[PDB]
């Protein structure tokens, strides 16, 4: 997931906007 | 923005910074 | 063990408690 | 909610257990 | 996405945004 | 500056882009 | 609670969260 | 110690209540 | 180098200064 | 103590040296 | 003081603690 | 640099006073 991908790899501050509400 | 490698509360310190008032679902 | 927690301090304080289980922040509730 | 409990007011940890998936 | 940021919270909040690019804190400005 | 914008007042992230070398 | 892997100030950020007002002795 | 074990390994939020006062 | 430090911010600010040496927090003193 | 010095009041780092085992 | 190994915002959380009001230039 | 050396290796709280203003 993107809860992992960020740690394994990298991720944007858009990739993390999705999990918002 | 830059592609940043977050693990631990760092991740949540980011999630917070982005969404903040809306919320977020942290589920690993 | 009964503090004021507001902001990051809170959602950091969740991460330790629950962690892998998951948790959720939703100010508007 | 979480804030009222823990920010304006305060709470134990057993009161944070409560918001854990 | 429009919070109050004061202190570390701010200069931490810079690090994510800009990061490697670099950034600068200069209260006296 | 950064503070007035974001501390006394508030700001978006596009408003933090602004102080990045 | 969950078994969490803390190193660095993370450890102390935890110790704080728990005890807080009582105190704590950090000695590595 | 439990100042290390947490880093080497893992530890509870009870294991860390001991060092309190 | 003369700031207000309250809470975690403080006991984080100890960790850097002293660190391995050890330190202690004891609000009630 | 540490708080009065550094919270209500403020302090240098040489004033934090002071609480180090 | 002690020789401390900072990476990530930890580094900036230190830079902050030191200089604070003066400022600092973070450039990796 | 000292933006790296700290991460690669270690650094003092004097080494980091330089980059201040
Ligand atoms: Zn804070």
């Amino acid at each position: 997931g993107i809860v992992e991908q960020c740690c394994a790899s990298v991720c944007s501050l858009y990739q993390l906007e999705n999990y918002c509400n | 923005f830059v592609n940043q490698h977050l693990c631990g509360s760092h991740l949540v310190e980011a999630l917070y910074l982005v969404c903040g008032e809306r919320g977020f679902f942290y589920t690993p």
